[PDB]
């Protein structure tokens, strides 16, 4: 295939920005219920 | 401007508006099996009922009134027709399997034998015969519909069709009254399972069948049938002759070889 | 005594996995036999070999219901 | 030069090794000079310098073979990205490790192990090949 | 049991199990080479500039690889139904137990002469004896006597369960209402363990089966101590 | 009519990458995370 | 215009559009579940100290990826993208119809995710077994809401499949016959019988559970002369053929992706593979009880149902060697989509073999229930059809948006996906073999050490996860729009632009008869 | 400056996939012998060394003085 | 016995339908229902691919029963070849119904 | 089921129609290289007359550079291809790619 | 009874934009409207009802 | 013109392998993870009664 | 077969308005007639309270929760009897 150069380019920096807050975004919330879980059991 | 002759249609509101009943008479039916409230399951029943009549009046707008249905239309809707009687004889299908499984190899706690200790079974040559010589009849009297309709006779087109739906009608009334004096119930073991459960959902099939064909009266009252354009008579009836033929299976299966 | 039991014998009647009628047939017999011999005046004696078998067969809580049921009277087979 | 995305239901240019000769040239308009290059193509090509076979070539071509053949480091970049984010993944597990799980049951612990592992050799555990099989019951002692 | 790090199957108790021992060995060869060669073919395709991109013929290649499959099958069921059919070719037992699954525990029942049954539930870790084995010790074993043929008829007074012993080739489900039949046969006294196998509710992990196997005289006197 | 063309045959809006950004994050992650906040709700009921 | 276009759609490529959101959403849900079930399992002992609510991650993980994940993508985003375009037609039979197939399935999530939240879940394993599914067993709402979500989602596939059936045998040029249409589309409209003629059965069987539930039924009930047994060839017989609808629009993709990545105009030995998804199509639906020969069947019967389900290796294996036939002198090109089905190829294989081994009822007493199914049905549905829509993902991305992937970066994904399901699947063949249960949340202590590889094997898909979501969000936020795409001669779908016009072929194709 | 000899210009992508299917065969019937050596035959014999002079009474009284069993002392 | 009063196609058929249904009459077909016959399909004697624009999309199935169609647009001007097989079609572009 | 030499013959007979036009010379071409074999030189020497007859030297470049990659790993095949064809390059002034510069990366 | 379709199908032919399902007139817009204004409304209760049967109630 | 992977690849390859094993093997000796090996040739048995 | 009659020179509406009123119809009347003659009600036979009838496993989500949805109260015992 080909393609356009990026209309809007994604620097190094961008991406590091959006991977950190895609890894982020799935790690935090699963990760403070994983941590809480001896204070979910014994309720 | 197209120049094909299939139908694009327009953004329509009753897919989801249907999504949506169905969330709530699911969800309704919970309610009323486990917290005692009819309230959700009313409201998805209405909402169902007003999804299909306006999807289905869309579909007459479309076909009558606008002309959309061109032959290469009309013949995909024959497709989907079939195939949606195909996966209702499917959905029969398993229950036919779970009468035949539980009577062919009756447990000990029936007693060993079939029909189970404590069943009387109704005697198949009377109401039940009854009720097979009505949906019988009311397959020739369509039949006699379908060809009135063909050859442009919009008279005996309309007393064939009300002969059809009188005889539908009367197989749900005598369906109804033989319910309310069986002798044994849907909590009488797998026989009750298997008889009310079967002959139930063909019930639930006959009063959708007379629906449609009462739904295809009221069109030809109002001249929306042509002489050689006129699918949604012809769907009702193919589905009318499937409601007959289950009929048929459940009579020799159930009613007759199961007594 | 035709015996010197160890346990139920094959039968070829119930050749395969499911032994749920071998059990229940087993039972019935016995209980038949015993109705008939008692009803007579006879033995029950004669009645010994059913009443191994489905001892060996049948689990203790099947056997437990269905004499509750036959003294309630809803037994459903026929004896 | 510029492709467009309104060209898309044109024939387009393309550099495959299978397709050698794409459906329109690599350049369709000429400067002047390029004009009297192609001029100069209907004569003699033994009258083209060097030079100029290579002009007209890239204007009818935009890759070599041998361009478009090239191979390319990528794979290094691939290879050590994907051990980087594998890498990561047992930050995860370290992480699980530290704050998720708890202590494992009692039977693991070392005096537990060697007194279930007498216990299953006094069994004969697997005695034909998997377990006891490798175990010395006149030497006392594993097989060696 | 299984043993730490282990790749196969349990070593075989029973002839039956190792009949299938034997089998697996011949099938898994089947399966390593067919995925080996077809990993390799794949590499093959992959690594040559050669091209060859017009139309190809089919109806020569497919008899091959219609007939050399459908020859590997039968190479295949040819055993696996010889050893089907001899599992269930008639035995003669020399004793019938039954086996009741619950939730979540079995019992049992050895009716042959007298009445006697009881109920065989996990051991809890934390009441392990030293060197007992977590999950699969039981409070009440099923003794039999080694080396005879016995009739295990297995059922359920709740849920489905199912009565397995891995080393013995055995997983019969349990189901209420019904009467399953298995036989054993055990070649060597000891202790062979199994798990419940249908998921039966929150506790299906923790009602395990052991069977522990020794001489006709010592059965005998076990069962009379249990009456 | 409707909007044509690439960034415009979809729900979202891809006009700004950090805008989009949030919403992706939004949308993948409240899938994920809802199944360790179903168990959590499970426990804390007993 | 917002809500018209989204909410009231009649068109097949936003709708499809609709689908893949809505599939990438319930991929996030199941890969969780997935992640809870090897955090339990990735040590010895308890982690959530309660495993009932274990048994309802397992139950919930299955019919999220089964029924929310896998066949909303494949048949309702590829399927609908995909079909008209490669037919020519201007949408679907029953485009509005097809709207309503779209909206049936949140409220199906809806339902399913309701059951998990009231009472204590439904903790009974995807195939929902009486009685442990029963009233007694499971007392209250939870099975109950998983049985009506099961049925919505039914009614969603069977209007679907009435659609495609349709769709494609009465929507092609006049001129082009069923043997000139793309493998795909074969692949969707088999499915598309299969899911017809299967889901009805379902319906009916989950239907006696429902009223055994509640309305004092007893098809299933010894008590009143039912059998447990019974629900159990109902459910297998939908579930058989189940198992064939997830795989066979992933064989159709990969026949399209092998094709076009390998330079060829046309796959090898077309009418064979038409005749191999046929075949399995068929066979598929007299197979069933391979799933219960430790039910207590007669002999005879294990010995039929073992051999009709080897059968099914010939047609399957016709079609690996005419993948592999049509990458023989192509020119190869090593786009991150041809690497998915490359790896479909070889661990399909791996996974289909062992079913062979499993279809064996005399070695499947002693398999059947273990983990040696899981690792077998994992190697077939999760490096199997997954690959195969990461395949057509990747490759069909820049048609649907018009924006072009990282290539390389959709590499790195290809390479640690691959690295973590073979590490969590592979070792679980030896955890079966060796006879630990499957449906277990701990494990006999000899099993640990295979347990702790497959759990961190785990946690490296997620890491190719999350990734994913990045890479599909560096496309969007760089726009790098399509210029050019090669072999449209042989792949119409492409022809009309990227991403297409609303409307396509307004103006039909035209295809003379000769 | 000899000329260079004319070589073989046409199917060479053929004579390159039956060379090689020819060896994969090859190799195939070495592992399979390889196998039913290590694997098969080794595990033949290992069950029938075993029980050859296998004696169970024995096995059972050294279980039995080991402690293992609940019916035995 | 007997008597009238239904309506005929050629009374009440109205829209698309109507305008299939009286073209089929004249031996017309506007809306693309049959397939096309090819001609010889030189250059001489190409194929004549009508259309509402200036380019449509064209299908070749070049030889009975190939299974694979070959496609491509053909553009308004001088009749363009199939790619795989060189038979000749030339775009007609016309009026407003088809 | 042809044998070599017809299979040549007509190659030969269609690169050799006087008034072939650039859309045959490259149907031609790019049909040809999908077969397996590399094309004989009494075949390539037919094309790049076609070449010369439609006043297109790039093209004939291309031929021969699409020779070579024929060929794949078999490295002998293309120095004999251009030995065969010497004579036919000098007359009608063709340079090779290696010439030109055309085989560097 | 009088074939009155021809009049219908003026009404649905006329050129003025709306889609079928509000085309005849504005006794389609309230009808549409009761419709949705029940499953959203019934769509909302239902969530209210998930709400409360999530928790154990003494 | 050097691309991205002509001027960082080697480095990528080299650091992100490095990385990789450093981690692992950490994670595997370091943290107290329980693999359970086989006793055999490791563990002296035990009287257990 | 063939049933016992004959036509096929003319399919149509008045061969099918024929076997409506000749022979369906007709045949409904005689139904009808031996229906309505071997009705009249049957005995109900004495109450044993079966294990495998009257099943209760849940409340029905009507009435008192014990009568089914078409309970006719002559000839329906609960699982403790006929109703008074
Ligand atoms: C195949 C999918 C890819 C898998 C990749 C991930 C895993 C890498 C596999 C890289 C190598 C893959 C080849 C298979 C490894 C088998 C190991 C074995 O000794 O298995 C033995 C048997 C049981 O046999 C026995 O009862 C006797 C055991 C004798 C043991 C003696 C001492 C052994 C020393 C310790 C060895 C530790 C091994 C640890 C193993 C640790 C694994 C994590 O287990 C079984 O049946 C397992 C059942 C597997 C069924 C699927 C087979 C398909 C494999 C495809 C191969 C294609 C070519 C390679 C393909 C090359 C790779 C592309
Ligand atoms: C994509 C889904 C998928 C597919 C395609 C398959 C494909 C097959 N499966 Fe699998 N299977 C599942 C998903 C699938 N399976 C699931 C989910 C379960 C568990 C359900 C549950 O209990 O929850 C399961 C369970 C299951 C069982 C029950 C085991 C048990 O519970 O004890 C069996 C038994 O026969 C089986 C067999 C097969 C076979 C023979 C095939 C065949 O179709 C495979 C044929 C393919 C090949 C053979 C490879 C290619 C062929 C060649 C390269 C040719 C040469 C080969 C030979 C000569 C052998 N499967
Ligand atoms: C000619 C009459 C036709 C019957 C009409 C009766 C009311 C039906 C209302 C809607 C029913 C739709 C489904 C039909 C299913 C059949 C079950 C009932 C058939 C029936 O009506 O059986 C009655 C019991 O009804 C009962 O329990 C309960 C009655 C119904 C309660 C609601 C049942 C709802 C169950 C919904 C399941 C739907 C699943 C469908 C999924 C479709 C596929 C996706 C029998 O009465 P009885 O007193 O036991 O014995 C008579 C003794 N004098
Ligand atoms: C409570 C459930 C109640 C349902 C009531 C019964 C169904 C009524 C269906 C009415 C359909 C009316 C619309 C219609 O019939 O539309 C026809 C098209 O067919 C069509 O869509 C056919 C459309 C398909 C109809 C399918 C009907 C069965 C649906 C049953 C749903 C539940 C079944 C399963 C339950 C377990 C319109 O075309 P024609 O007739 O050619 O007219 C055109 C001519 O006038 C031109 O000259
Ligand atoms: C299965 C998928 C999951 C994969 C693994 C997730 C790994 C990374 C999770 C990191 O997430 C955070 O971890 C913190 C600890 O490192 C927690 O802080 C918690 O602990 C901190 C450290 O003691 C305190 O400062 C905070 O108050 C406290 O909430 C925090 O809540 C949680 O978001
Ligand atoms: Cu009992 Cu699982
Ligand atoms: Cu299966
Ligand atoms: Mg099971
Ligand atoms: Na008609
Ligand atoms: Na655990
Ligand atoms: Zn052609």
């Amino acid at each position: 295939i080909t393609a356009k150069p990026a209309k809007t380019p994604t620097s190094p920096k961008e991406q590091a920005i959006g991977l950190s807050v895609t890894f982020l975004s799935f790690l935090l919330p699963a990760g403070w219920v994983l941590y809480h879980l001896d204070n979910y059991k014994k309720s | 401007h197209q120049t094909h002759a299939y139908h694009m249609v327009n953004p329509s509101p009753w897919p989801l508006t249907g999504a949506l009943s169905a969330l709530l008479m699911t969800s309704g039916l919970t309610m009323w099996f486990h917290f005692n409230s009819m309230t959700l399951l009313m409201i998805g029943l209405t909402t169902n009922m007003l999804t299909m009549y306006q999807w289905w009046r869309d579909v007459i707008r479309e076909s009558t009134f606008q002309g959309h249905h061109t032959p290469a239309v009309q013949k995909g809707l024959r497709y989907g027709m079939i195939l949606f009687i195909i996966s209702e004889v499917l959905f029969f299908t398993g229950f036919f399997w779970a009468f035949y499984h539980s009577s062919l190899a009756p447990t000990p706690e029936l007693g060993g034998c079939w029909p189970p200790t404590g069943i009387h079974p109704l005697n198949p040559l009377e109401v039940p015969l009854l009720n097979t010589s009505v949906l019988l009849a009311s397959g020739v009297s369509i039949t006699w519909a379908h060809h009135s309709l063909m050859e442009g006779d919009r008279k005996h087109m309309l007393q064939a069709l009300f002969i059809t739906i009188t005889l539908g009608v009367y197989f749900t009334l005598l369906q109804a009254s033989e319910y309310y004096e069986a002798p044994f119930t849907i909590s009488d073991g797998v026989y009750g399972s298997t008889f009310f459960v079967a002959t139930g959902f063909h019930g639930l099939h006959v009063i959708i069948g007379s629906t449609f064909l009462i739904v295809c009266f009221f069109r030809q009252l109002k001249f929306h049938f042509t002489s050689n354009h006129h699918f949604g008579f012809e769907a009702a009836a193919w589905y009318w002759h499937f409601v007959d033929v289950v009929w048929l299976f459940l009579y020799v299966s159930i009613y007759w070889w199961g007594s | 005594k035709i015996k010197n039991y160890q346990t139920a014998p094959f039968d070829s009647r119930f050749p395969n996995q499911n032994q749920t009628r071998n059990c229940w047939q087993n039972y019935l017999d016995f209980h038949r036999c015993e109705k008939a011999m008692t009803a007579k005046g006879g033995d029950v004696s004669v009645c010994e070999w059913y009443r191994r078998v489905y001892k060996s067969l049948c689990p203790i809580s099947w056997v437990s219901t269905w004499d509750d049921r036959r003294a309630e009277g809803t037994f459903p087979g026929k004896i | 030069s510029v492709v467009k995305s309104e060209d898309y239901a044109l024939p387009s240019y393309v550099d495959r090794r299978d397709y050698p000769l794409p459906d329109v040239a690599h350049v369709k308009n000429l400067s002047a000079s390029q004009k009297a290059l192609k001029e100069k193509e209907k004569a003699s090509w033994s009258s083209l310098s060097i030079d100029e076979k290579v002009e007209l070539y890239r204007l009818k071509f935009k890759e070599s073979f041998a361009e478009m053949n090239r191979s390319t480091n990528e794979w290094k970049t691939v290879v050590g990205a994907a051990m980087f984010f594998i890498g990561f993944t047992a930050l995860l597990l370290i992480w699980e490790k530290h704050y998720v799980y708890g202590p494992i049951p009692h039977t693991f612990e070392e005096e537990w192990v060697a007194k279930q592992t007498k216990r299953m050799l006094d069994m004969k555990v697997a005695p034909i090949q998997g377990f006891s099989a490798k175990w010395d019951y006149d030497k006392n002692e594993w097989k060696k | 049991m299984a043993y730490p790090m282990q790749l196969g199957f349990q070593d075989a108790t029973s002839p039956i199990m190792e009949e299938l021992l034997h089998f697996h060995d011949h099938t898994l060869m089947i399966v390593f080479l067919i995925s080996s060669l077809v990993l390799y073919i794949i590499s093959l395709m992959l690594t040559t500039k050669l091209t060859h991109t017009s139309t190809m013929d089919a109806q020569e290649v497919e008899t091959i690889w219609t007939i050399l499959p459908a020859i590997i099958l039968i190479l295949i069921a040819l055993p696996s139904l010889r050893i089907l059919y001899m599992m269930d070719e008639i035995n003669n037992p020399s004793l019938t137990v039954k086996t009741m699954g619950h939730q979540w525990y079995w019992s049992y029942e050895y009716t042959d002469y007298e009445d006697l049954s009881f109920d065989s539930y996990m051991i809890p870790t934390s009441e392990l004896k030293p060197g007992e084995l977590r999950l699969l010790e039981v409070d009440n074993r099923v003794v039999l006597p080694m080396e005879m043929t016995i009739r295990m008829l297995v059922s359920s007074e709740d849920v489905l369960h199912s009565w397995a012993v891995p080393s013995l080739g055995l997983k019969t489900d349990a189901i209420p209402g019904r009467l399953n039949q298995t036989t054993l046969m055990s070649s060597r006294p000891g202790l062979y363990y199994g798990q419940c196998s249908e998921i039966c509710g929150s506790n299906h992990s923790f009602m395990p089966i052991v069977l522990e196997l020794v001489p006709l005289k010592y059965f005998e006197k076990w069962s009379a101590s249990m009456l | 009519h409707y909007e044509e063309g690439p960034g415009k045959n979809i729900p979202f809006s891809v006009e700004n990458k950090w805008r989009l950004l949030a919403m992706m994050t939004l949308f993948f992650g409240s899938g994920f995370a809802a199944p360790f906040f179903i168990v959590r709700h499970q426990l804390l009921k007993k | 215009m917002f809500i018209n276009r989204w909410l009231f759609s009649t068109n097949h490529k936003d709708i499809g559009t609709l689908y893949l959101l809505f599939g990438a959403w319930a991929g996030m849900v199941g890969t969780a579940l997935s992640l809870l079930i090897r955090a339990e399992l990735g040590q010895p002992g308890t982690l959530l100290g309660d495993d009932q609510i274990y048994n309802v991650v397992v139950t919930a993980h299955a019919f999220v990826m089964i029924f929310f994940m896998v066949m909303p993508i494949m048949i309702g985003g590829f399927g609908n993208w995909l079909v008209p375009l490669m037919i020519g037609a201007p949408d679907m039979a029953f485009p509005r119809m097809n709207n309503m197939s779209f909206w049936l399935l949140p409220p199906s999530f809806l339902l399913l995710l309701a059951s998990s939240m009231v009472e204590a879940g439904a903790g009974t394993g995807w195939t929902v077994y009486p009685p442990l599914a029963g009233n007694l067993a499971h007392a209250g709402a939870s099975v109950d809401l998983t049985i009506f979500s099961l049925h919505l989602a039914g009614v969603s596939s069977i209007l679907g499949a009435i659609n495609f059936i349709t769709t494609i045998i009465n929507m092609k040029p006049p001129a082009m016959s069923q043997y000139q249409t793309p493998l795909f589309v074969w692949s969707v409209m088999i499915t598309a019988v299969l899911l017809l003629l299967s889901l009805p059965v379902l319906a009916a069987g989950i239907t006696m559970l429902l009223t055994d539930r509640n309305l004092n039924t007893t098809f299933f009930d010894p008590a009143g002369g039912g059998d447990p047994i019974l629900y159990q060839h109902l459910f297998w017989f939908f579930g058989h053929p189940e198992v064939y609808i997830l795989i066979l629009p992933g064989f159709g993709m990969i026949s399209h992706i092998v094709t076009y990545y390998s330079g060829k105009k046309e796959p090898f030995g077309y009418m064979g593979m038409v005749w191999a998804m046929m075949s399995i199509g068929f066979l598929g639906f007299i197979v069933w009880a391979h799933h219960m020969f430790t039910v207590g069947m007669d002999v005879d019967t294990r010995a039929y149902f073992t051999s009709a389900t080897m059968i099914i290796a010939i047609p399957t294996g016709v079609k690996v060697f005419s993948w592999l036939a049509t990458l023989h002198g192509g020119n190869i090109k090593w786009s991150p989509a041809m690497m998915w089905a490359l790896g479909f190829i070889f661990l399909f294989t791996v996974g289909g073999l062992t079913g062979i081994v499993l279809a064996n009822s005399s070695l499947d007493i002693v398999l059947h229930d273990t983990y040696y199914v899981v690792a077998h049905f994992h190697y077939v549905l999760s490096m199997g059809a997954v690959f195969a829509i990461m395949g057509g993902f990747v490759h069909w991305f820049p048609l649907f948006s018009g924006y072009t992937l990282n290539d390389t970066w959709a590499k790195i994904h290809f390479a640690i996906m691959f690295v973590g399901v073979n590490m969590t699947f592979f070792p679980q063949h030896f955890l079966g073999l060796s006879g630990m249960p499957r449906r277990y949340s701990d494990y006999p202590d000899a099993y640990t050490m295979w347990n702790t590889i497959s759990s961190m094997g785990s946690f490296i898909s997620l890491t190719a996860v999350m990734l994913m979501v990045f890479i599909i969000w560096e496309a969007f936020a760089s726009k790098r729009e399509v210029l050019t795409v090669d072999l449209t001669t042989t792949n119409l779908e492409w022809l009309n632009g990227c991403p297409p016009p609303y409307h396509t072929f307004e103006e039909p194709t035209y295809v003379n008869l000769k | 400056s000899t000329a260079l000899a004319k070589p073989q210009m046409r199917g060479l992508l053929a004579r390159r996939l039956r060379f090689h299917i020819v060896g994969a065969f090859m190799v195939s019937l070495g592992f399979a012998t390889f196998y039913k050596f290590a694997v098969a035959e080794k595990r033949k014999k290992a069950y029938a060394d075993f029980y050859r002079n296998y004696d169970s009474m024995k096995d059972f009284e050294e279980m039995r003085k080991a402690g293992i069993f609940q019916s035995a002392k | 016995a007997s008597g009238g009063g239904v309506p005929t196609d050629e009374e009440q058929a109205t829209g698309l339908e109507r305008e299939v249904m009286l073209a089929a009459r004249k031996g017309q077909d506007p809306y693309n229902i049959l397939a096309p016959k090819a001609t010889s399909g030189t250059k001489e004697d190409p194929n004549l691919v009508p259309s509402i624009t200036n380019k449509r999309i064209v299908g070749c199935i070049c030889e009975e029963d190939n299974s694979t169609v070959i496609w491509f647009w053909l553009h308004k001007g001088e009749a363009q070849r199939c790619p795989s097989c060189g038979t000749h079609y030339k775009l007609v572009p016309h009026q407003l119904a088809h | 089921h042809e044998t070599d030499e017809e299979f040549d013959a007509r190659w030969v007979t269609y690169f050799n129609k006087p008034d072939i036009d650039a859309w045959e010379l490259r149907k031609g071409m790019n049909t040809l290289v999908g077969y397996d074999l590399v094309p004989e030189p009494k075949i390539i020497d037919a094309a790049l007359r076609a070449c010369r007859r439609l006043n297109d030297f790039a093209s004939a470049v291309r031929i021969l550079e699409v020779v070579k990659d024929k060929a794949g790993p078999h490295k002998e095949i293309y120095p004999y291809v251009i030995q065969e064809l010497r004579p036919t390059l000098n007359e009608l002034g063709i340079s090779t790619p290696e010439e030109l510069g055309l085989d560097k990366v | 009874f009088e074939n009155r379709v021809a009049e219908k199908q003026k009404l649905f032919q006329e050129d003025n934009g709306l889609p079928v399902h509000l085309k005849g007139g504005a006794t389609d817009n309230i009808l549409y409207r009761v419709t949705m204004t029940l499953c959203l409304g019934g769509t909302l209760y239902s969530l209210y009802c998930l709400g409360w049967a999530s928790f154990p109630h003494k | 013109a050097p691309d991205f992977h002509d001027k960082y690849g080697n480095a990528v390859l080299a650091s992100g392998a490095t990385f990789c094993v450093a981690v692992w093997v950490y994670m595997a000796t370091q943290i107290g993870i329980e693999w359970n090996p086989s006793p055999v040739g490791r563990v002296t048995p035990k009287e257990w009664r | 077969a063939s049933a016992a009659k004959g036509d096929h020179g003319g399919t149509g509406a008045r061969t099918w308005r024929f076997l409506t009123f000749g022979l369906a119809l007709p045949s409904v009347a005689l139904c009808t007639l031996n229906s309505w003659l071997h009705s009249g009600h049957r005995e109900r036979p004495a109450f044993i309270p079966y294990h495998h009838l009257r099943i209760r496993t849940k409340p029905f989500s009507w009435g008192d929760g014990n009568h089914t949805f078409f309970h006719n109260p002559r000839v329906n015992p609960l699982p403790t009897g006929y109703e008074k």
